[PDB]
């Protein structure tokens, strides 16, 4: 179980990086994929079997639309490769990369501070998830319908082109 | 147990075996067969004559609209299978729930329809007469 | 009894075909010819025809593809509409000479191995049409492996010439892998169906009278 | 649409299903070439030949 | 007796498809028709300028094998005149227009078929459509490309 | 290795490879009952003439697939070309991995299940999007545009389609699906959920009517005419899968899967699933094929209200007799 949590760990580190570093967007589309993927995995080795099951079901579409708007307007050949390498320099990299790093040894030094016992890997099953969201949690569940409603709108109001 | 850990190996012999046959059968139909030489073999195909411009040019789909709807109704049905998983242990309380989710979500399906939404279809492809 | 050509599109040759012809010997090993044979028998009974069409003999070879004549019987019906997925070339119309080039690049387009058969008058010599715009067969350009007369020939000439087109492919040798041995093809030199024809077509003596049906 | 036109497309696709299904349960149509000879009327043009007299020689 | 389909004012591709059907239909009345009723009488003119005369007269009298060598090697000498013929054909309205010089070839053919008009009319009648619409429209018009090009 | 437990692991492997195998033997065997009962149903015959009823017609296209050349185009994205066919061929086999055949036959026992088939379908629209653009043809993405189109139609109710199903077993469990239906068949009272699953799922295969990626007629032959070889073959052979796999997949949840009066539980799970494959072959045969855009009205103003529905009628009539 430690295994299968580590390198989905490993490649989801691996897949996120090479995401944010390439010019090509099908190729970061495609290493989203595989990194969604592995966050799914390591979901699963989690025992929230829901979560994992929800990251590939919703994003596997989100993702979808994401390459429908690639091909829409980004897809020229190596047109726009070398557009988006120009934008990319040595100094312009450089220079957030050590504000990331400082941030992340921080939050590092946080997370180590505290206590621990170990996850001990018993599964959630979905019948439990559904239990909590349709009992104690209503108001979320129907203010978050009336998020996604009021997001729906504003996707309507912007998205038309005449 | 004994049956979860056999599981667990099947569902794992399952997937490298499948995998390994489909790399199997790709490595055997690219090494088997003898090629071919043309002057116009690497030519995408366009029914017989050269292309206008190329294959990589940027295309208008004009369901955009739909697919950013899509999205949100896909959550709206992740929350519908997260209910519908615990209907007997929710319930009159949580059917009561479940009806005004569903209902907002007709709502914003009628609202989306009767507003000139989910309709991307041309003028003359109306099949107006 | 066999002819060898090799194709190199990329040497020194302007006039197509872009291949060079020898007569040579059978090459034709105690395993190596049964895997041949194995492959060759694999290949002539599932050929996959292009849907490229250019006039009436087209007709009649989708007259071929239907239920009454059931040209599926012999896994010859699949048909695909790219070149790549189709391994035989019915050339069944008119070479016209605006299409000559579009016939030229998909014949190009397909991928080894690869058949033709022309089918008709037109398409073996120009048949009828002696005219300004048509070429004269269109072998004059791509090799033809299977000629079917007619105007149009009849579903069940095509589906012959099918068959003559499997007894071809079944007894040549082709390359079994790209990395390994000869790259070059060798077809069979087979007698003509007229010599082999001639003696049960001349000891024809009566046939029906035309009033009868 | 209207879920009368709905229900007429239901009842249609339904009745297609079950007409190719009876052309399932019917009577095959193909003459088996070349397994039974193709039946050729007398006056049909194919393959040309010259003939003979009743004689015997050749009437060209 | 048979009747001529028309349609309520709209080309629809279905409106042609079940026009052709109806098509079809009366076509069927005029072989039951023509099956029931056919006359006893011969299959050729008895003009001298019928090409080629009767076969068995050809084969036993010499005037008609006088006028079958010469129908049949320099071809029938139709005097010099222009005639036109205009007929219903499969696809619409198929004609023939023929200039006779005096000798045994025609001086000019030309051949009007519908499919050249149907196939200039696309633009006009798909533009702002989708591709599906195209290919309906392209499976519904009953064009065959030699009848175009001639 | 003489122990109890692991020769059990080693029968639970042997049993789950020869799933794999059966079901891909299948798959093929289902390419060639394609070409014969379309050859039954238009009066006709097909192949019968590679060995006895054509029964060696399989095996001579599989010779000609393997040694037709496999090649990759100097204009297209390499990795994603040869990628695409794989996803093809394995999504539905992985979905199909969670198919209870019978009673102690089964790969994988889920407790996500249909929530794993979802996974799969949507990642099996991934292999015809990079397959449309990775081959850069026009036809090609004409036809990744088309199916993306498609995916939007189906998803939004695809899986509400099954939520009645669910609802009814009270758990995502294949199994736990076939023990509730022990007493009436999941078809009767989930019926609306039945249809609207038949076309989602004949939409996930990319089957006929649905064929909008590789519609012949409009796009000749669509997204994978740089596809030839292996390659073709995959996509093919991993669409019959997908074939059997939904078929399955609707014997299980809505007919009962193995459950029958007398004959085995195998039997009875072969004949439904067959049935259903021959149903595949008699929708392909019988209507014709809808605009795209006609089919995303179909399936969001129609089948998705419809789900919602049926839904809430469900879990009204399931709390009623609680
Ligand atoms: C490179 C290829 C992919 C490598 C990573 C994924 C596979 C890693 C190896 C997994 C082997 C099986 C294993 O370790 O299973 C442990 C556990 C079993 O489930 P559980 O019930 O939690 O365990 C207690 C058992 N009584 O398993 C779990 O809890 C979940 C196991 C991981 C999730 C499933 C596989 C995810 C694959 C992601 C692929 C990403 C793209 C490549
Ligand atoms: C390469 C992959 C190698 C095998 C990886 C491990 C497979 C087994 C596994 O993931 O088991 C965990 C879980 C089953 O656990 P379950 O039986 O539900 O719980 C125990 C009962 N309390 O099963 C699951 O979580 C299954 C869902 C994840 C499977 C992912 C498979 C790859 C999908 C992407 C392909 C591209
Ligand atoms: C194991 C899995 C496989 C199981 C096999 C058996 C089941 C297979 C199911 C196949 C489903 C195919 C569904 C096809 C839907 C097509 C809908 C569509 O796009 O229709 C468009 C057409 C015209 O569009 P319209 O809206 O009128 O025009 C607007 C333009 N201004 O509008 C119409 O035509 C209107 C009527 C639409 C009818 C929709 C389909 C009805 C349900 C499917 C057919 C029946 C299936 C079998 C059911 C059980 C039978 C015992
Ligand atoms: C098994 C159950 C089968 C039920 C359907 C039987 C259909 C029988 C039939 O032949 O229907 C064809 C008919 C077509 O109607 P039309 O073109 O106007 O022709 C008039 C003369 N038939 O069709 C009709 O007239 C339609 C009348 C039948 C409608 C049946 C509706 C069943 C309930 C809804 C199911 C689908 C819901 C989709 C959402
Ligand atoms: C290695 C496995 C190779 C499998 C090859 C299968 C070829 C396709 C057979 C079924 C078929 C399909 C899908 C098909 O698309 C088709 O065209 C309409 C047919 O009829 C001519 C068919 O018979
Ligand atoms: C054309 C405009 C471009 C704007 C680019 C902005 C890039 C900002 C990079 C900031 C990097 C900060 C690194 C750490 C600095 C020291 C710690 C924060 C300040 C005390
Ligand atoms: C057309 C049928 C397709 C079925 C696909 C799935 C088949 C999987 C392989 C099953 C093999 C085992 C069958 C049951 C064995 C135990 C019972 C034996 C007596 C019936
Ligand atoms: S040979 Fe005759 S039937 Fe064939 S294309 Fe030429 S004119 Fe048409």
């Amino acid at each position: 179980m430690e295994f299968a949590f580590y390198i989905c760990g490993l490649i989801a580190i691996l897949a996120t990086l090479r995401v944010i570093t390439h010019t090509n967007p099908v190729h970061a589309l495609l290493y989203l994929i595989i990194s969604l993927l592995a966050i799914s995995g390591v979901f699963f080795s989690l025992g929230a079997y829901f979560a994992g099951a929800l990251e590939i079901i919703v994003y596997a579409g989100a993702i979808m639309v994401l390459f429908v708007f690639v091909v829409m307007m980004l897809n020229l050949g190596g047109s726009e490769i070398e557009q988006e390498r120009q934008w990319l320099k040595p100094q312009v990299w450089i220079g957030p990369a050590i504000l990331s790093a400082i941030m992340l040894v921080v939050i590092v030094y946080a997370i180590l501070g505290v206590n621990d016992q170990g996850i001990d890997g018993t599964p959630i099953s979905a019948k439990a998830v559904g239990i909590t969201l349709f009992g104690p949690y209503v108001l979320a569940v129907e203010l978050a319908s009336m998020l996604l409603l009021a997001g729906l709108v504003v996707a309507f109001h912007v998205g038309r082109e005449e | 147990s004994t049956e979860v850990i056999a599981h667990h190996w099947a569902f794992a012999i399952f997937l490298i075996v499948a995998i390994g046959l489909c790399c199997l059968m790709l490595v055997g139909g690219w090494f088997l067969g003898g090629r071919a030489r043309a002057r116009s073999k690497n030519v995408p195909f366009e029914s017989g004559i050269d292309s206008v411009g190329s294959a990589r040019l940027r295309l208008s789909a004009k369901f955009y609209l739909v697919a950013m709807f899509f999205v949100i109704f896909d959550v709206e049905a992740l929350y519908l299978f997260a209910w519908s998983t615990s209907i007997r242990e929710s319930g009159w309380v949580g059917f009561v729930e479940a009806a005004i989710f569903i209902f907002v979500l007709l709502a914003g399906l009628v609202y989306l329809v009767r507003i000139g939404a989910l309709d991307w279809t041309p003028a003359r492809s109306r099949r107006e007469r | 009894d066999y002819t060898l050509t090799r194709i190199d599109p990329n040497g020194e040759n302007d006039r197509y075909p872009l291949q060079k012809q020898e007569i040579v010997t059978d090459p034709l090993n105690v395993f190596m010819g049964k895997l041949n044979d194995m492959v060759n028998w694999g290949r002539k009974n599932s050929i996959w025809p292009y849907n490229f069409g250019l006039s009436c003999c087209y007709v009649e070879m989708v007259t071929s593809f239907t239920a009454v004549h059931d040209v599926a019987r012999f896994g010859a019906e699949v048909l695909r509409a790219s070149p790549r997925q189709a391994d035989l070339m019915v050339v069944a119309g008119t070479c016209f000479t605006k299409m000559a080039p579009v016939i030229q690049r998909l014949y190009d387009q397909m991928l080894e191995p690869k058949w033709v058969i022309s089918m008709g008058a037109c398409a073996n010599s120009g048949g009828m049409y002696d005219i300004y715009s048509v070429v004269q067969g269109v072998d004059k350009f791509i090799p033809v492996d299977v000629y079917i007369p007619g105007c149009p020939p009849r579903p069940e000439a095509y589906m012959q010439a099918l068959m003559l087109l499997q007894e071809s492919i079944g007894k040549e040798r082709r390359p079994l892998s790209w990395v390994v041995g000869d790259q070059g093809v060798y077809r069979a030199n087979m007698q003509s169906e007229r010599e082999r024809k001639r003696g049960e077509r001349i000891a024809v003596t009566n046939l029906r009278t035309p009033d009868e049906i | 649409m209207t879920l009368k036109e709905l229900l007429v497309g239901f009842g249609t696709q339904v009745r297609s299903i079950w007409m190719i299904g009876l052309h399932a349960f019917a009577k095959r149509e193909t003459r088996m070439y070349p397994e039974e000879p193709v039946y050729l009327p007398p006056r049909y043009r194919g393959r040309i030949v010259l003939t003979r007299d009743p004689d015997g020689e050749e009437r060209c | 007796d048979f009747e001529i389909p028309v349609g309520g004012g709209v080309s629809d591709c279905y409106t042609r498809v079940m026009l052709k059907v109806e098509e079809l239909r009366q076509s069927l009345r005029i072989l039951e028709q023509c099956l029931n009723n056919m006359p006893e009488g011969p299959f050729k003119a008895d003009h001298p300028l019928t090409t080629p005369p009767p076969k068995e007269r050809t084969l036993q009298h010499i005037e008609t094998l006088i006028t079958h060598f010469l129908q049949v090697s320099w071809g029938p000498v139709m005097p010099a005149n222009e005639s036109f013929q205009m007929i219903e054909a499969t696809k619409g309205i198929n004609s023939y227009y023929l200039t006779s010089d005096g000798s045994t070839m025609s001086y000019r053919t030309r051949i009007r078929t519908p499919s050249y008009a149907h196939l200039q009319q696309i633009p006009a009648a798909i533009r702002g459509s989708l591709v599906s619409d195209l290919i309906v429209y392209l499976g519904s018009i009953d064009f065959v490309m030699s009848d175009v090009d001639r | 290795w003489i122990s109890p437990e692991l020769i059990e692991i080693l029968l639970t492997i042997l049993k789950a490879v020869v799933i794999l195998l059966v079901v891909v033997t299948c798959g093929a065997f289902m390419s060639f009952g394609e070409r014969r009962l379309l050859g039954l149903f238009q009066n006709r015959y097909g192949p019968n003439r590679v060995g006895w009823g054509g029964s060696l017609q399989l095996v001579a296209d599989m010779i000609k697939m393997f040694f037709k050349e496999d090649w990759i185009p100097k204009f297209s994205d390499r990795v994603i070309f040869t990628l695409a066919p794989m996803i093809a061929f394995t999504s539905l086999l992985l979905a199909f991995a969670i198919v209870p055949v019978s009673p102690g036959w089964v790969v994988a026992d889920l407790n996500i299940g249909i929530l794993f088939f979802l996974m799969m379908a949507g990642l099996a629209v991934y292999a015809v999007l990079f397959a449309g653009w990775s081959s850069n043809n026009k036809y090609s993405l004409l036809g990744a545009m088309r199916a993306s189109a498609q995916t939007l139609s189906y998803e939004v109710f695809l899986g509400l389609s099954l939520m009645g199903v669910v609802a009814q077993a009270g758990s995502f469990n294949m199994t736990d699906i076939v023990n509730s239906q022990a007493h009436v068949w999941n078809v009767i009272p989930q019926f609306f959920g039945f249809i609207t699953f038949a076309i989602a799922g004949v939409a996930v295969c990319h089957r006929h009517p649905f064929d909008q990626p590789e519609a012949e007629q409009e796009l000749a032959d669509g997204y994978h005419i740089e596809y030839s070889g292996m390659k073709f073959g995959l996509f093919f052979v991993g669409e019959y899968i997908g074939i059997v796999t939904i078929s399955a997949l609707m014997v299980t949840l809505f007919f009962g899967g193995w459950q029958g009066p007398l004959l085995p539980p195998f039997i009875w799970f072969a004949l439904k699933t067959a049935f259903f494959m021959m149903m595949f072959i008699l929708i392909r045969a019988s209507l014709p094929r809808p605009r795209y855009d006609q089919v995303m009205s179909f399936g969001w103003k129609i089948c998705l209200p419809l789900t919602l529905i049926n839904l809430l009628v469900t879990a009204a009539v399931i709390l009623w007799q609680a």
